[PDB]
């Protein structure tokens, strides 16, 4: 035989030495990062992420640093596609909720319509 | 779904096995207590035991408790053998940390956590 | 030989110009070479019209030529700055 | 299908007719590198960095204006098209100014980036660069014109999505410069998107300016609350301070834009902040406390209250869970006078049926439409993205644009009707012109302004919007899936607290005066001292001390728009949450919590804990304030027309005149948008 | 492309294909994949049943002799459901040559030890251990190697973070070194440093 | 530096001074910003 | 001490918001007009199960699951709500 | 070009100065506040003007690679002067 049949629901929160305060109080975050508007390319915006409700943050009263008491504040973590990163949700007891990926729909375009004889959407200048 | 074991093929194999685990941290108690110079009473060092256990007492998955009767057994041996100190002993009772606020209204008035 | 506007005392947008009324009528034949719907067509001849008159270009002509022919003034002075003819000074 | 069959780099991919090389390249997953090009700006062709090699052609083609033909084999990293990239980086680079360390954009730049991806690692020029003179556009945009490569995205953004016409290129060759030519203020209520799409800094954010690097910052997804369109937004922070707010794409509501308001508003989160509990001294004056204190002398006050003695106004910004957590509160004492500033009239069906208070059509379903009616509002600037996508409409879909009130500037060209409310009884009947356009048209949309609501004889004016609505969709070709009735709202709390059953209007309030108001976040001056009886216990929670905070008897410290994982409804009914960016400053807490703590003290605590819990309930009450980025279908106009047939209000002389005439008016609505230095410099810059 | 590029070696490039064609077929009841990097180093790519039977073959055939392992180790891949790659580093010094020998697991199925094969391993799978928690079933002497001694958790996993749970200070009340739930006067600022353009096309990954 | 003299500057220091720690002239840190969030404060008048 | 609102959940689609759906179009109007300082909320969503919540004064609140009913069902429903007022 | 606040406090060249409300004050008691005296934007205030008589001038702040990346300063605007964006030195077109 040499397997055994378990038929439970994975859970492994016991194992990963995690505190429970940071197991069963933190909202993951599955997503797919949004482009950032400064730029156009979209190599971000490939890969899904899943990341944690953040903190607080306050000032060190030596040097007005950003002291953190949040050991998961700069935990993220990528995967190919949903449902890996849910399947690794689920398996840590992490709650999480789920954005659906943003593509951009397909645009219509034409270097000719900006010369309509009849159209408003010519160009005035170019 | 079928997947392979690593100790015990169900949950009666493993349960035999934290039985056994349990059954040598309660005879291991009293020596740790001794040597280690605790300040703190075998009823208490017990009561931890039984506290680490029943904390865990909520897995159904037979590897998963496999697994915790391997990791409780490298703290036994870990203990067994002077390898802990004191100090590794005494991490189990966390007593320089001060009490968490457990109600809903003390955790308000501290700061912004759930 | 520079391409911004700073308002002088002699080219600033209340420097008086207008058109004669022959220049008027001659707007207009200049419009009706065009279709209807693209009167931003005639922006080049009535602006060169303000030249003519005038001798040169203050921007009052580039208001009076974008606001005859109800075009945006900056596609009036895009006009005006782009071809080596329309004198923006005296 | 007519599909034709491309090939990128041999991988066979089926387009439809008309797209161009660049989208076919888009359609494998290959990104061709560009800085003219941008999908929602036109094409215009003149950077030249999208030149590719279709094989068995002698000569590269601009991708993102050369439409495939069928067979072509694109080849996005041939020898050629990386000799062209590199060319084409060489001239752009060539006059550019070493300005990377100096430049905001540097990190975050395209330029930088596509050097790095697709140029030489080195120089050839030997000679003096050129140095462009500055402009001077705003207070919020800076302006390094050395550091424009001619793209002419300001110039297309400015034409075709802002309207505006301002932006243009004077001079020739290299000389060519952009720019306004005259000194004019490029002030729209979309001036500060062109900072986005401008690839190099030569247009840059004035303030944002040199106090972050994009590396450094972190990047929380959340959502605007200056209005009911809900813009989603990045609040890019820094070791715990908001740095910056970015928009987010989301191609149902905001495309890829947010208005000025906010993208600049984010500095008055931390001017006139609310951070510790404030009591009243013995000698009248605002003293800080602790939260048992203040939370102790507000729950001895509700304690004594019980019926009509205690009511409540919800202010602009509140989030779903603290609208239903004072809700419940008050329902503990049994007090139902829950009411939002904004009036919306009660008539007829009210807010029972969720289709007479939406825009129901979508923001997205102006693309749908052909006729647009626009009763009592100013768009532009009480919903700017919904009037962008109206001007998208407008220029792509040829819409025909109506306006029933004030001649104000949309940036497009309307058919303006007349500021009678009476045109909406001669349109109903069909003695109007416009009413037979209106009837012949297949896809009406009739949008209703919730400012003109404000008015006196709001029911009135929505039973005549609704009967005109009903006129159309139940006589001529309309399908029945189309949805004519909409209602444009302005305020972010405002379809919230209608879809948990508040009382629209502080009518319940001024009927019978309590003796004690709570104010969640109640800045809008509606319901004043002089209106209470002689000592009414009024308590503020907000997050400012604006307008209904100096005269609070207990002020609680409450979490902004950044501060808070929340719920905000929009106008088009699509549930949204925030995240926590950044916490609130000092002792000031999450808006719920501060409620649940008073019930807690007051000994009637409410049924829950944690945030989920407040999202059951939420649900409880309406379960689509938990499906999130979802518009419900609301049906049911037949129904609440025939109820808004009942009463027969009489429809006012004053002819509608919108609060937001021009862009002055524009910059300062709320607590946050009063408190800023930047809206003030926008106030000052265009009254001068 | 003389000066800067590095030079192909594609003569151990034939010699490794071949040389995996030659594992793949003598050992097909195990071998997944076979591969061969472009600068020319053998991968492959095993079921974790064959742990024993691989690494032994490779010490021990007459044709490959790598009687050296130089380097065993994990590599967590999280959106992978089998998340940990061991990876073993052989080295044949009668023939000159390296091989690398891949396999998988997630955190419940044991890996067989192959300290029967290379005692070398006798550490570098209880470092395994001890950093990713990955079980090796019949180990002589499995416990923690590098961690503390009540350490918990597994640091080389990707979702621990860079900070532990736990820092040490020493207090004089108890006159003992206490372990505390960690506060960073100045939190770790993290980076987002990738480029938003793609730079290298040769391993563009098929959309959806 | 007396044949080869340092390049004068006008901020440099004329005056070098030794290793001041453990003295009341050291180096005491602090954080050199100004403050991030700024409060309401209440009016002084009364409120009736 | 008497009802307060009435809520009512449904779909839009599903069938077992049908009778539901049907008790709109044909009887709420008669309904409103008979309590027309009574809010009852209808909340239509994607996947909902029917149901309708009664709240109370003090913060009471009941709940029937009107799912599967028959327009009569609701109506049957929602006056015993109407007249129990507890 | 440092001044003093009124609790006897030298405020830097940034502007930081803690309130007298301030505890924060505490860990200069018995020590100092270290201030640097020379402040940047004084000293660069004086420099004077360079009048060329060029159209554009180049900066690279004064030795060649020892000071910053040269950029091309326009000088078009007789109201403003033009500043180099990393040493602050000023210019002006003489004509
Ligand atoms: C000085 C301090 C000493 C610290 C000692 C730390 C040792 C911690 C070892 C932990 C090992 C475990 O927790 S194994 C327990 C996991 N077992 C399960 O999940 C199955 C459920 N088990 C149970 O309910 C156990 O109570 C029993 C005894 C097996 C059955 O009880 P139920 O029947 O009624
Ligand atoms: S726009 Fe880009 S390339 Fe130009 S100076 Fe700024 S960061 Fe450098
Ligand atoms: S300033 Fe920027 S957006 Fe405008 S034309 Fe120049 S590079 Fe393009
Ligand atoms: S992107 Fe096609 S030329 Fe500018
Ligand atoms: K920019
Ligand atoms: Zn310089």
């Amino acid at each position: 035989t040499q397997l055994i049949t378990v038929d439970e629901k994975l859970d492994i929160t016991t194992l990963t030495g995690v505190p429970e305060e940071h197991i069963k109080t933190r909202k993951a975050r599955i997503f797919v990062p949004a482009r950032n508007n400064m730029q156009s390319g979209v190599n971000n915006t490939k890969k899904w992420k899943m990341e944690f409700d953040t903190r607080e943050r306050w000032e060190n009263p030596l040097m007005g640093w950003a002291s953190t008491a949040d050991p998961l504040s700069n935990l993220v973590l990528t995967f190919s596609t949903k449902e890996d990163a849910i399947a690794f949700a689920e398996k840590n007891g992490w709650s999480y909720d789920v954005e659906e990926r943003k593509v951009p729909k397909p645009k219509s375009k034409s270097y000719g319509a900006n010369f309509s004889w009849n159209k408003r959407t010519r160009v005035s200048t170019k | 779904t079928s997947v392979k074991p690593i100790f015990s093929r169900d949950m009666n194999e493993a349960k035999r096995r934290v039985r056994e685990l349990y059954r040598a941290w309660y005879r291991e108690v009293p020596n740790t207590v001794h040597l280690f110079q605790l300040d703190i009473s075998v009823k208490q060092g017990r009561d931890k035991v039984r506290e680490m256990f029943k904390k865990n007492a909520h897995v159904t998955d037979p590897r998963v408790v496999d697994l915790l009767v391997i990791k409780g057994k490298m703290e036994l041996e870990e203990t067994i053998n002077v390898w802990k100190q004191r100090t590794h002993v005494m991490r189990f009772f966390h007593e320089t940390e001060a009490p968490r606020p457990k109600d809903f209204l003390s955790k308000f008035y501290v700061g912004h956590d759930p | 030989a520079l391409f911004v506007h700073r308002d002088t005392p002699k080219n600033n947008p209340e420097t008086p110009f207008d058109f004669t009324p022959e220049n008027y009528k001659r707007i207009e034949a200049i419009v009706k070479n065009y279709p209807e719907g693209h009167k931003a067509a005639a922006v080049l001849p009535v602006l060169d019209l303000a030249q003519r008159q005038n001798g040169w270009l203050p921007i009052s002509a580039m208001n009076k030529v974008a606001e005859i022919l109800q075009v945006p003034p900056m596609r009036v002075y895009e006009v005006a700055t782009f071809y080596t003819m329309y004198n923006r000074k005296p | 299908s007519n599909l034709i069959e491309v090939f990128v780099d041999g991988q066979s991919v089926m387009v439809e007719p008309g797209t161009t090389v660049l989208q076919a390249c888009e359609k494998v997953g290959m990104q061709i590198p560009r800085f003219c090009y941008h999908e929602r700006l036109s094409v215009a062709g003149n950077c030249r960095m999208c030149l590719v090699e279709i094989e068995k052609a002698p000569k590269v083609v601009a991708a993102c204006a050369m439409p495939v033909m069928k067979g072509w084999n694109i080849l996005t990293n041939s020898e050629k098209t990386k000799k062209a990239r590199e060319g084409v980086m060489e001239f752009l680079l060539a006059n550019h100014p070493l300005d990377c360390p100096i430049c905001d954009q540097g990190g975050e730049c395209d330029l930088q980036d596509q050097s790095m991806m697709f140029g030489s690692d080195r120089s050839r020029f030997l000679e003096g660069k050129r140095a462009v003179e500055d402009k001077n556009i705003g207070p919020l945009v800076k302006t390094i014109m050395t550091r424009c490569i001619q793209c002419t995205r300001c110039i297309r953004f400015a034409s075709e999505i802002a309207g505006v016409d301002d932006l243009g290129t004077t001079g020739r060759g290299n000389d060519m410069q952009v720019g306004t030519y005259i000194e004019k203020m490029f002030m729209s209520e979309l001036s500060g998107n062109i900072i986005d799409i401008c690839p190099v800094g030569a247009l840059t954010s004035k303030p944002y300016a040199f106090t972050a690097r994009p590396w450094e910052t972190r990047k929380t997804e959340s959502i605007d609350v200056m209005d009911a369109v809900g813009s989603n937004i990045v609040v890019s922070t820094r070791t715990g301070e908001v740095m910056r707010i970015l928009p987010r794409m989301h191609e149902d509501i905001n495309e890829e834009w947010i208005s000025d308001k906010t993208r600049f508003a984010y500095d008055g989160l931390k001017r006139q902040r609310l951070t510790e509990p404030m009591v009243r001294n013995e000698k009248g004056l605002l003293t800080h406390t602790t939260w048992e204190d203040a939370l102790s002398r507000v729950a001895g006050m509700l304690q004594s209250c019980q019926g009509n003695d205690v009511a409540a106004i919800a202010g602009g910004l509140v989030d779903a869970e603290a609208l239903i957590a004072l809700k419940d509160l008050l329902n503990r004492v049994d007090s139902d006078t829950l009411c939002t500033e904004e009036v919306f009239p009660t008539a007829g069906a009210g807010t029972d049926l969720r289709s007479n208070y939406l825009l129901n059509t979508t923001i997205a379903g102006v693309e749908e439409a052909d006729v647009v009616l626009l009763v009592g509002t100013n768009p532009r600037f009480e919903a700017p993205l919904f009037n962008a996508r109206i001007r998208k409409s407008w220029l792509h879909n040829d819409l025909k644009v109506a306006l029933i009130g004030s001649p104000v500037d949309l940036t497009y060209r309307y058919d303006h009707l007349g500021d009678s409310p009476k045109i909406l009884q001669d349109i109903a009947s069909g003695s109007h012109p416009f009413s037979q356009v209106l009837q012949e048209a297949k896809k009406p949309m009739v949008v209703l302004g919730s400012s003109a609501l404000q008015r006196n004889d709001g029911a009135a004016i929505l039973a005549a919007v609704s009967n005109i609505a009903q006129k159309i969709r139940t006589s001529s070709g309309v399908t029945g899936d189309w949805k004519v009735m909409n209602i444009l709202h302005r305020i972010a709390s405002q379809v919230a607290a209608l879809d948990l059953g508040y009382k629209p209007g502080v009518e319940a309030i001024r009927k019978n005066p309590p003796k004690m108001l709570f104010l969640l976040g109640a800045d809008g001056g509606c319901v004043t001292r002089q209106d209470l009886p002689k000592d009414c216990f009024i308590v503020y929670q907000g997050h400012h001390g604006d307008v209904g905070a100096p005269i609070a008897d207990v002020i609680l410290p409450g979490a902004a728009y950044t501060e808070k994982s929340a719920t905000y409804v929009n106008t088009e009914g699509r549930a949204q949450q925030t995240k926590v960016a950044v916490m609130p400053p000092g002792l000031a807490r999450e808006d719920w919590k501060i409620i649940r703590a008073l019930s807690e003290i007051a000994g009637m605590t409410l049924p829950y804990d944690t945030l989920d819990q407040v999202r059951n309930r939420l649900e409880e009450v309406s379960p689509n304030l938990v499906r999130y980025d979802d518009v419900e279908g609301a049906n049911y106009f037949q129904q609440a027309s025939e109820l808004s047939k009942l009463v027969n209000q009489q429809l006012l002389a004053d002819p509608l005149v919108p609060p937001q005439l021009t862009i002055k008016d524009f910059y300062m609505t709320d607590s946050i948008s009063r408190a800023s230095q930047t809206m003030a410099k926008c106030v000052k810059a265009v009254t001068e | 492309t003389r000066p800067t590029v590095r030079p192909r070696n594609d003569v151990a490039h034939k010699q490794l294909s071949a040389f995996g064609e030659y594992v793949a077929e003598i050992l097909p009841k195990y071998v997944q994949q076979v591969q061969v990097s472009c600068f020319s180093e053998l991968e492959i790519c095993i079921h974790p049943d064959g742990v024993i039977p691989v690494l032994t073959f490779l010490r021990d055939h007459s044709n490959a002799q790598f009687k050296s392992l130089a380097d065993l180790t994990a590599v967590d891949i999280p959106t992978r459901q089998n998340r940990f790659e061991i990876v073993y580093n052989l080295l044949s010094l009668r023939f000159n040559s390296r091989i690398r020998v891949k396999t998988y697991t997630d955190e419940l199925t044991p890996v067989e030890s192959s300290v029967s094969v290379y005692k070398a391993a006798n550490w570098y799978e209880r470092e395994i251990w001890d950093m990713f928690g990955v079980f090796f079933a019949n180990h002589p002497d499995l416990r923690r190697i590098l961690t503390d001694y009540g350490f918990e958790g597994h640091p080389f996993r990707k979702d621990f973070p860079l900070s532990g749970y736990v820092e040490l200070r020493y207090d004089d009340e108890v006159k003992r070194v206490v372990a505390e739930p960690v506060e960073l006067a100045q939190e770790f600022r993290k980076f987002d440093l990738n480029s938003p353009w793609e730079a290298f096309p040769a391993y563009r990954q098929p959309p959806e | 530096p007396t044949v080869k003299p340092p390049t004068a500057r006008k901020f440099i220091w004329t005056n070098h001074k030794f290793n001041l720690s453990g003295t009341p002239q050291q180096y005491v840190p602090y954080s050199t910003t100004r403050k991030k969030i700024q409060e309401w404060v209440p009016p002084s008048t009364p409120y009736k | 001490l008497g009802l307060r609102e009435i809520r009512i959940h449904l779909c839009q689609r599903s069938p077992g918001s049908q009778g539901v759906r049907d008790f709109i179009e044909k009887r709420y109007v008669e309904l409103k007009k008979a309590n027309p300082d009574l809010p009852i909320l209808i909340r239509e969503c994607s996947d909902v199960q029917p149901k309708l919540w009664a709240r109370y004064a003090f913060g009471q609140e009941k709940n029937v699951s009107l799912n599967n009913f028959s327009a009569d069902q609701v109506t049957r429903a929602l006056e015993n709500v109407l007249s129990s007022k507890a | 070009g440092v001044r003093t606040s009124p609790t006897g406090e030298k405020v830097t060249h940034t502007g930081q100065v803690y309130d007298d409300e301030d505890y924060r004050r505490v860990r200069f008691v018995g020590r100092q506040k270290e201030v640097n005296e020379n402040f940047a934007i004084d000293l660069i205030a004086e420099q004077p003007v360079s009048q060329v008589g060029s159209r554009v001038i180049s900066c690279d702040g004064g030795g060649g690679a020892l000071g910053h990346p040269r950029v091309y300063i326009n000088l078009d605007k007789e109201t403003k002067t033009g500043t180099c964006g990393y040493c602050g030195l000023q210019f002006r077109q003489q004509h």
